[PDB]
């Protein structure tokens, strides 16, 4: 059971989020470590991109967003 | 002393105003004085202030006149008259080339000194419109092409999607973006025949969400709208000359227009299905609806659900080659006043707030 | 010598008389002399006395016509023609700001000289209006600006509640308080054209009792109402121009008005009521009950259901900056009468003899 | 050598004929001669003898137009303009007032000279009528001022009865008394429109047996009647302004007149039932069936169903301070003309009979 | 001075025009001026540049008339009386000699200097409708006659098959072919004759996709089609003059028009099957599919559903001594055209990418 | 400078044209030149030919008419009234006398000089007719005289036989042989009074195929054939005048026609097998089959189906003796004809041919 990037990559091609293979199944994992759908990863995500001034999305900005904003506030690990 | 009737269909002609009790209130106004007529200063209605002192001595003695309502009545025959015309004449293409130059004539207006519309609300909606659906403005293009081409048993497209998502708020945009009339099927097969005299002469026609006995476990109650699509296969096809009726005595014996047919998960027949082209399923977004609950300006001035907010989408996305070669000197006209009042930056600002679920324009 | 038809037409303008028999009979009574007219010296309608010394001269040749229904036939499509305008350039608050005024119009003759109305049982009904739902008047500022906003798909709002309650007294009085007419579709389908035909150019609907299928155990008798509902979705959301007919030939091709439908607790599918606004479940209380039982004149002179009544429990609940910057200094005029005739304490005296099931006015 | 059209408009207004063809037919007849006309000596018709001096000078060349039907027909329209216009104006005490006068007027001919009524025949009914339910007279003054208060959900009356009781005998006897047209739904919903079209400014209505599934036990066949009534909820109660046709083109949109409704023992649901005021339940007596015969003269002069019949009771009964002050004058009159012809002695004597189960005049 | 009525009849008889508003809107286009009409230089419209000249003294006084949709009205009546005579006087052959020869002139023009088509295209289709069916050549010359011959019980031919085969696309082809209207009879029996009424004066009828309850384990929904076949067992004979109405007042008693019955291997009952001739099963080819993917041009232009294409197939095999002997001399001209431009292997060199699977043109 | 109304009047008369279009469009003709007008030399048309020089001076101005379609209207009502009385003043035998006489009128034309009907053909079709049933002529002058003596429940004829058989054959021939037309009762009772009112002053009525409820296991279609005609029964025996209708205003009221009623063996109640007369089963023979095969002219030039064709058959077999006195005169002319062409030989030569399942003529 996974998150189908499928569905969160359509989110990616909105905004023009350029995103490989390899990049939109690494938010997948963001949808199974939370549970944030494919709906409120993207939204979350962007956030992150304005707060660090980041209009572009490698392996690392997507990597710092679960050790900055879902670091601070896990659901799954109180 | 004696009312003329070559103005009174001069300026149907013009409002193309094809309805009887409406032409003839508009043309009641001017039998006043535009000396000081406050619409006619404050410049309200485009069809007042633009045609009264054109029409200010006839209506003068129209006033007088016996025949009221016959004198506006010819007029509007007149204005179905030509309609009727152009639809045989002029190519489908042709037809939208008017139409898209109409929708700008508005935007020319509303988005002047005589307006009271903010180009950065509707430049919002051109950004919460593009978040609908992936390459909205894509599918767009394809459409309107689709409907150019005009194919026999390739013509409807289909708006399959659950309760609140954007369906009966494309479905009608491209209504007026391109131009026609919705129908509705839910109706029994009786005033069907009444109902559908009204694609006569039109574009495209709007299926709003049709009843099938398919999906009764989904909370989905049954109809005849599935049903009734399937009772029309020539009329989803177009490769004969259905038959039309409009106001008793025929009027009409023409192609049945293309369309788009919208539902919430209906089951479909595989002989309903192979009338279609696509089936776009539209998802219920969250971030969709948050982004509405900061930005009320789209849901009251009606612009995610107006033709001239997809026209705008069609301006700043597709380029101008592909275009008509008759039009494609005002596209580029509109296409140096988005790009002066909004960049690239300030644009996708909107889209950004459209993800987070905030008002477009923060 | 010669009949005038601009004036009929005049008088028609006035009375906005939307009715051809109506308008002839009316107009058939200056053609002898308001010399001796008892109801021109008695005042009883004001679309007499007010008019018949303007009209005197040729509805004495009127008599002698041999056309009287033709002549006032045309003033009739003048009258309809009007509305047929002002639902398109008059914006949907200013449309209600006309109403506002045309109801307080009445209240200056029949709470003046010339009247024979009583500001104590109308005030008193504004208690009783008051103690039938949970801020009442609070309700009444969001349902009208509901109404203005015009939000696709977010516009009808549901009175489902037993039987004797309310709902149909609400109902009705929010109808004349706004403006428009309660149709009905418990009828098949087929009337439902020439019924639906109606929210032509109107402002809101009233659909009165819904039957569903729903509520078998609950001694509710079942029928079209909630499934004619469903079978016009297109009609509750707003967002396409839907199809109307008026007299046989075809009158107009509008957004259907928003409105409010009510029920007596029968059952609701899902994709009816995401195309509500706000749910409204009305109490069958006691105290109201044997209230209405010492306060017959609210029930014999129409208050509890009068749109009047709710205009007073506008003015005197809700602030002047609420309404339109056009009638603001005319609500501050009724702010000054009713605070000089009733106080705070006169006021919440009659909503007391409510809670105890006595005669408002006690 | 010219037709007048006022005229004939007037003799119109005067026999307040609301048909065409009858309205030609009875203006026809004086294009002969009232110098040997038989029915002007005989005194037969009022609408004759009265008229004909008065119109027989147009009428000698209403023969030779070319519009005999049309030129009836704008009277017909003045005729149903006039009560379109009363049914605003006068209160709906007002209305009553005219038409006890009225039905006074036909015994000022019937028992006169000119007259082939027999008042002892009359004043019979008034036995039989009373001895049909428990104070008769009194639940007829209550019914009539129910019919003028005019109270939302507080207006139609309750006739359900067994097979053979005396409820289509009183509820058509109020009718006449009252004023107004007697509809029927038992008929599809269908042409219920173009029934429902009747009750236009009229006063009350009357249902003719109504039918519904309950009582299959009781070998009561079931319709739509129950049914109907409930798909008419807003019709019932009158707190908006139902929709109406008449003729094709809408002729009015007002409130749905009061009325009665009447049944044999059917099954009422609770939502119905909530729209009534008052049940009678009428008893099938034996004594009433054998009174009657031996009283032919009550079923074949129509009398005990007629509203000339309730019209005496009245007066017989309730006091002067009861009716209009525009009317206490004349009601004096029969009081002292009733009482001349017949004292208490007499009158109780036929109540008598009616005991028995013999003739009332015995 | 004044309009003149038989020159508006003379060009309704030119173009044929059966229809009152496209009649009006064509002719008031003449009222302006040829001198620099754009329209009549570029060649658009053989119905404008052709008549202006003709028509341009009348059509200047057109404009100022008060009857334009009057004149144009006796016009139609004109139009259609001409035909209502056609279809008794000239023999069913002699009808069709007509049709031929009008889709020839339109190939004069299109196939010309003023004309826009590529005859290369239209030879192409020839070979993808030859590709259709075994020896579809063949089979036209057999049905063109079968329609001529007129066998009671033995006109109607069957297009059963698949969706998605060719039936739409032949069946609606062969309607212009020949000539007449297509009907449809899924709606109800109600509207059917207000539909049924069409087949007047018409040559032969297609009824598109009848919906039957067989099939109902092949996802095919079930309808009236196959019914309302059987309902008509004297219309699909037409060994006697049925009854048609044509707006309100009957207009035609003849004998029902042959035609064509398509459907989507549905049940059919033998007393409906012994009311046909021949059966064809269309088969869903491959081959065909893939070839309309690389040759838009007929879809586009529409020619694999013209009856200008089949014509061309007519002239392409079919000798000329089976042609009229009044138009053998105009099928030997194209016979030469053709020829010219197209040998043997060129044009089997179209057929040969359609069994490929490419496009015809390669 | 005037058009002549009874000069059309009187054309209408002639040709006995109860349409309106068709009248006008055969008058419109004769505003030419009747010089070199080719129908008049060539001999097509008895109603162009022998009309034009009697009307060419009307039908010249008849042509600047503004009123074309209003002179022909009166024309058909003229018509439609000469039948009206006739159907009231002529026996039902002396209407028939005039039929057979119209009948011969025809075959003077067809079989003289300027007709192309070979008399051998229509003789072989007698043959093939007689070769249909037993005694077939002997059943005919039972039909005819079944229609003239006109027995209250004792009218009708039925028709029941298997699929293709002879029965449209011979129910549509002996329409025309007496005159009338052929109702269809397949569709619901909706639209039943809409045809119904055909038989309007008719002779007899003929009901092709109903269907019923019966024969579900012979793979019959069932309907609302059978069961209409039960819900005919006062129409079926005619001891009562039924109710008609003719455009929207009734156009009569008198006895409905007899007539024949054709099915294929489906179950007949008792109660509607009692309104019939005799009861022929129509045996689908092989012979006749193998007959037609070779025997194309009967098909084509329609002759088993004409009433032209038993008309040569009641004058073959049927005294003279038999017909009316004042045709006797004529049945003896081409007793003479018939003789003269063939002998006994030459027409039993012929049903042999039909026994064998060879062409008639060989
Ligand atoms: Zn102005
Ligand atoms: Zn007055
Ligand atoms: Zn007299
Ligand atoms: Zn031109
Ligand atoms: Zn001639």
């Amino acid at each position: 059971m996974s998150a189908s990037a499928q569905q969160l990559a359509e989110e990616l091609q909105i905004f023009g989020l350029d995103c490989e293979e390899a990049l939109i199944e690494k938010l997948v994992e963001l949808c199974v470590q939370y549970g944030q759908n494919e709906e409120g990863m993207v939204g979350e995500l962007i956030a992150f991109c304005t707060s660090t001034h980041k209009v572009g999305l490698t392996s690392e900005i997507l990597n710092s967003f679960e050790h900055e904003f879902l670091s601070k506030r896990l659901s799954k690990a109180r | 002393k004696q009312v003329s009737w070559k103005l009174v269909t001069e300026y149907a002609m013009e409002t193309k105003c094809d309805d009887v009790l409406l032409l003839l209130g508009m043309y009641l106004e001017f039998q006043y004085s535009f000396e000081m007529c406050l619409k006619c200063i404050k410049k309200e209605q485009p069809s007042h202030y633009k045609y009264h002192e054109k029409h200010y001595a006839n209506a003068a003695i129209f006033a007088d006149s016996k025949n009221q309502k016959t004198i506006c009545q010819q007029a509007v025959d007149t204005v179905l008259a030509k309609k009727r015309v152009d639809s045989l004449q002029l190519t489908r293409e042709q037809m939208l080339t008017n139409r898209f130059n109409d929708l700008l004539d508005r935007m020319d207006i509303m988005f002047g000194s005589t307006g009271s519309a903010d180009i950065e609300e509707w430049m919002a909606g051109v950004a919460w419109l593009h978040c609908l659906l992936p390459k909205m403005d894509s599918v767009v293009y394809d459409f309107l092409k689709c409907m150019v081409y005009n194919i026999p048993k390739k013509r409807y497209w289909l708006f399959k999607g659950p309760i609140d998502s954007g369906k009966t708020t494309l479905a009608a945009a491209l209504l007026e973006l391109c131009g026609g009339k919705a129908l509705n099927v839910n109706l029994p097969l009786d005033r069907l025949n009444f109902e559908l005299g009204v694609a006569i002469d039109q574009f495209l026609v709007v299926f709003e969400d049709v009843k099938g006995t398919g999906g009764e476990s989904r909370d989905l109650p049954s109809g005849q709208g599935i049903n009734n699509l399937d009772n029309l296969r020539d009329y989803l096809d177009g490769s004969v000359k259905v038959n039309l009726e409009k106001k008793h005595l025929n009027k009409r014996t023409q192609i049945f227009p293309p369309g788009i047919v919208t539902m919430n998960e209906y089951s479909v027949p595989k002989t309903l299905q192979a009338r279609f082209v696509k089936q776009i399923d539209f998802r219920p977004k969250d971030y969709l609806k948050h982004c509405l609950e900061r930005s009320e300006f789209l849901l009251e001035k009606r612009i995610i659900q107006s033709g001239i907010a997809l026209l705008l989408m069609l301006i700043w996305y597709r380029p101008v080659a592909e275009f008509a070669q008759s039009i494609q000197s005002r596209i580029v006209e509109w296409k140096e006043r988005l790009d002066k009042e909004f960049s690239l930056s300030v644009y996708q600002k909107m889209k950004f707030n459209v993800a987070m679920g905030i008002g477009v324009l923060d």
